[PDB]
């Protein structure tokens, strides 16, 4: 459960403040 | 005398150490100091099981996972759940007798060494009001804080009512200065100026006022920005002087009352506002019982004078020449200068430690920046290469860690690589090397990549004191395209999106377009790029202007060939989802005028969401305040037993599998619902 493929790996096309906890 | 009046003291007093020390150790009031001490012990009681994590010790340190942590020594590792659970009570305990005031020494300590243990345990959680309540604990330790309204005075008259030395005022002013005066000498950066690092804050309700006479993109420069950095900036010089006390006090309340309700920052807010009242004479809380009713000034203890004590040193005319100062009152003067002068140059510090400086300056946590650069993450890539055979594999972006941090830090991002290098053999891998390939945007800019995609992180080279080599540079003459960008963005449907991209020239970008994606195309600003598509191999070239339509279910990659950096932008809709929603509204359409004369589940259950986001609109706070408390008491008697159970096993030792069951079954009842 911790594997991917190229398919699902090369997806590109699918704001944070890191004082907020 | 009117600089004697000004500022407390003359200038003659600073003319040698012997005067110095007398005059900082000057007898005192301590009955703000008192107050003050309260408030933050019963702050930081309420604060320890909520963000410190002492109801999420169980999920974090289960034993035996497979985790990866970021402390900030490799030497430091933490131990088992119930020395946990034990660390954490003793430090609950710690702060209990600081704010009683029973033993304050002790608890004080008690307090002060496991909250830097965990502070230091993990780089991941440092913000900048964790770093001020270690400050603070720090300076409280030294000071005596339990002359007045305390129980050590009760069990011991030779504490009660006592003076303090004037210094322990100075440091505690001091500190309170460097807050909102290197905060607001950090906002002097050119993207708060202009008004980038906060541009949607303005959209909230309670901004409303405002917009009755300003506009709202006028509203989110003046009010937000420039507000906030001259507030910044003055706060300690209003607050300071008398003269204008009353003004700066009302103008730092109405901040921090704003700033707890707009974000979720813990007790900052309430902590920096109890701090403020410590600039107010030393006296003020006894002065305060004099306007409250007479028949309740008979409950509390009788307003008598302060006792001589022996801290401060004691210099009169009449009263005898004075004695020389002992090794307590230089000690103290002399940290209160050291801790002053160390305090100012630490925010400063980023010129030595270039192993740690990324995009942005230092480690978060210690330098005073708040709300100044926002992120955004696109796409994650971690991409294995086996060391025997040479299989390609690709893993889950973040699989054994518990945080999102390590993308933005070079340091996180060696220690990650090297986790997954230990932990990965024992997935039937061989030994591994590692790539990584993340595209990040700092305030509204191009996407880029910030790391080599190129360079095995395994076998890299880091130091703290060096810079590191495999760090992509932020590309800074591009900024003046944000105006181009937004008028891009804005002139858009509501049906597509647009991405922006700029690539350095050598590199290659390999995409692999969705299925539902269909009509996608890429257009070109700037530079020249080459795209090919793998499937039938050709390249075509592009040019300032141009745009190509891409297939869908296909690989195509995209070459960087100018010198210079190059960006394009991609525009895509989602036919699938946009036919979705016009078929269920045509059905909807139809079924509605038929009735008056999977897809109909979801529209239902969206229709639902809205009629519960409604009905809880109409409802009054109540009910919102009852399940806020039910909900704090939940997580109150959750922490509570949880370390009861750890302290029995201990204790005695492990009863028995069911029964530790049972337990934990009854730990999480929900006692109300
Ligand atoms: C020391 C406790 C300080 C508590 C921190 C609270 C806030 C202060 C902010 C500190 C900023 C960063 C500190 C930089 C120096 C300390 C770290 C250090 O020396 O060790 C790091 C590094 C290895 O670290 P890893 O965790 O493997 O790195 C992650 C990627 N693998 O250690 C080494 O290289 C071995 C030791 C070499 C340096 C030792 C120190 C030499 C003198 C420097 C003084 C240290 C600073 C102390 C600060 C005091 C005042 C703030
Ligand atoms: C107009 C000329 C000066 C311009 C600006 C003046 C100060 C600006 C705003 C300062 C806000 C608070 C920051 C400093 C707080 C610590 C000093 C302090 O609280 O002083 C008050 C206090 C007396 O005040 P009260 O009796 O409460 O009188 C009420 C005032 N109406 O005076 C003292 O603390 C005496 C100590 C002298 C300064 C020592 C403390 C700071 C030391 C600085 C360390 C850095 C080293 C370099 C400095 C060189 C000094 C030799
Ligand atoms: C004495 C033995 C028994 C003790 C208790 C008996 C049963 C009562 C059990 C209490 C359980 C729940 C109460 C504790 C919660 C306290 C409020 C709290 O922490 O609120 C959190 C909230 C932040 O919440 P977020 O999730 O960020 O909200 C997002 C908003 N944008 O922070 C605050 O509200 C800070 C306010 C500080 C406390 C307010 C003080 C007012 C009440 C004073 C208490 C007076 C008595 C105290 C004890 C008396 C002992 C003699
Ligand atoms: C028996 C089972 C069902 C446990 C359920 C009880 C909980 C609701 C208890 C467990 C821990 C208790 C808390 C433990 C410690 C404190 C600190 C205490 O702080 C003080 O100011 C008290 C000290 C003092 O003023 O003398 C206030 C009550 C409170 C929040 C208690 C409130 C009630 C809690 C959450
Ligand atoms: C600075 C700002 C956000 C960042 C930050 O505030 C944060 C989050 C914080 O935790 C903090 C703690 C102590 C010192 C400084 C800081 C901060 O940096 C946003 C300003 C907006 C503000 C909430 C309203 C300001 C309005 C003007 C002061 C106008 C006067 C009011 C009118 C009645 C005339
Ligand atoms: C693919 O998407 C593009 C972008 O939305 C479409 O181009 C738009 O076409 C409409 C005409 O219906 C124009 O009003 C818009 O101005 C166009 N957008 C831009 C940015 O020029 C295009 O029509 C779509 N093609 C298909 C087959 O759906
Ligand atoms: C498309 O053009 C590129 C030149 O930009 C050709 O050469 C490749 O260039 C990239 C980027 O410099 C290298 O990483 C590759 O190793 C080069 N060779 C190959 C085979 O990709 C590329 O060959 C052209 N594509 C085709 C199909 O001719
Ligand atoms: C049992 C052990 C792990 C507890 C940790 C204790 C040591 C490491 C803690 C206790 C007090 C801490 C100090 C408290 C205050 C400051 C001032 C700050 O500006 C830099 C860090 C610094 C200098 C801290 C460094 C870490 C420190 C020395
Ligand atoms: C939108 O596109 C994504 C692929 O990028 C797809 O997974 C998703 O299902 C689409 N939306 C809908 C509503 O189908």
């Amino acid at each position: 459960a911790n594997f991917l493929s190229k398919q699902q790996a090369s997806q590109v096309l699918v704001s944070a403040l890191e004082e907020e906890v | 005398s009117r600089i004697g009046k000004l500022l407390g003291f003359e200038w003659t007093d600073l003319s040698s150490w012997r005067r110095l020390v007398t005059l900082l150790n000057r007898p005192t009031d301590p009955a703000s100091l008192a107050v003050f001490r309260f408030l933050f012990g019963f702050l930081m009681v309420l604060d320890i099981p909520q963000e410190r994590g002492l109801s999420s010790l169980d999920r974090k340190y289960l034993d035996g996972l497979d985790v990866c942590r970021f402390p900030l020594l490799d030497a430091l590792r933490p131990l088992p759940l119930d020395w946990m659970y034990l660390v954490y009570t003793i430090m609950f305990l710690g702060a209990l007798g600081m704010m009683l005031g029973l033993c304050y020494r002790i608890s004080c300590v008690l307090f002060l060494l496991p909250y830097w243990y965990v502070f230091l345990l993990d780089k991941t959680s440092w913000n900048n009001h964790s770093y001020l309540y270690g400050l603070l604990a720090f300076q409280l330790t030294f000071m005596d804080a339990n002359h007045y309204w305390s129980v050590d005075g009760l069990l011991n008259a030779h504490r009660r009512n006592a003076h303090v030395p004037l210094w322990n005022y100075a440091v505690l002013r001091g500190q309170i200065f460097i807050v909102y005066f290197i905060a607001g000498v950090k906002k002097l950066d050119a993207d708060w100026v202009e008004g980038y690092s906060m541009e949607y804050l303005s959209r909230h309700w309670l901004f409303s006022p405002f917009k009755l006479l300003l506009s709202e993109e006028l509203t989110s420069l003046l009010v937000v920005h420039w507000g906030g950095l001259l507030l910044d900036l003055s706060a300690g010089f209003l607050l300071f002087f008398d003269v204008s006390r009353s003004i700066g006090l009302f103008f730092v309340s109405y901040f921090h009352c704003m700033n707890s309700q707009l974000f979720s920052i813990g007790m900052f807010s309430y902590v920096m506002l109890a701090s403020s009242p410590l600039f107010c004479s030393p006296e003020w809380p006894r002065k305060l019982v004099s306007y409250c009713p007479r028949r309740l000034q008979q409950l509390l203890p009788l307003k008598a004078a302060p006792q001589p004590s022996v801290s401060c040193v004691y210099k009169r005319s009449r009263g005898k020449s004075g004695q020389k100062p002992g090794l307590r009152h230089q000690l103290g003067a002399a940290f209160t200068l050291l801790y002053l002068l160390e305090q100012l140059f630490l925010p400063y510090s980023h010129f030595l430690t270039q192993g740690y400086n990324n995009w942005t300056n230092g480690l978060y946590g210690y330098s005073w920046d708040m709300m100044v650069h926002s992120r955004s993450h696109q796409h994650v890539k971690i991409t294995y290469r086996d060391g025997r055979t040479g299989e390609l594999g690709y893993l889950n972006p973040g699989v054994f860690t518990q945080s999102r941090r390590w993308k933005d830090h070079a340091d996180m991002l060696k220690q990650y690589a090297t986790c997954l290098s230990r932990l990965l053999p024992k997935y039937n891998v061989t030994e591994p090397q590692i790539y990584f390939d993340i595209w990040v945007s700092i305030n509204d800019r191009f996407q880029q990549r910030i790391f080599d995609p190129r360079v095995d992180i395994v076998q890299a080279a880091w130091s703290p004191f060096q810079r590191t080599s495999w760090v992509q540079p932020l590309l800074m003459d591009l900024s003046p395209w944000r105006a181009k960008l937004q008028e891009i963005k804005s002139s858009l449907d509501n049906h597509t999106e647009v991405v922006f991209i700029a690539d350095f020239p050598g590199l290659h970008l390999e995409n692999f377009v969705s299925e539902d994606l269909g009509n996608t195309s890429i257009q070109l600003l700037q530079g020249e790029v080459t795209v090919e598509l793998v499937a039938e191999q050709k390249n075509q070239t592009l040019r300032e202007g141009e745009k190509m339509q891409l297939p869908a279910g296909e690989y195509h990659k995209v070459y960087t060939t100018s010198p210079s950096p190059s960006c394009y932008m991609y525009v895509y809709v989602n036919t699938t989802e946009l036919a979705l929603e016009q078929d269920l509204a045509y059905l909807q359409e139809l079924k509605e005028k038929v009735e008056n004369g999977p897809l109909v589940q979801t529209f239902l259950r969206r229709q639902q969401r809205l009629q519960e986001i409604e009905r809880r609109r109409n409802t009054p706070f109540h009910e919102r305040f009852f399940r806020f408390l039910l909900r704090k008491l939940y997580v109150f008697r959750r922490s509570f037993l949880m370390t009861c159970i750890s302290l029995r096993n201990l204790i005695l030792g492990r009863p028995s599998l069911e029964q530790l069951a049972q337990e934990v079954t009854y730990a999480n009842l929900r006692p109300f619902e």
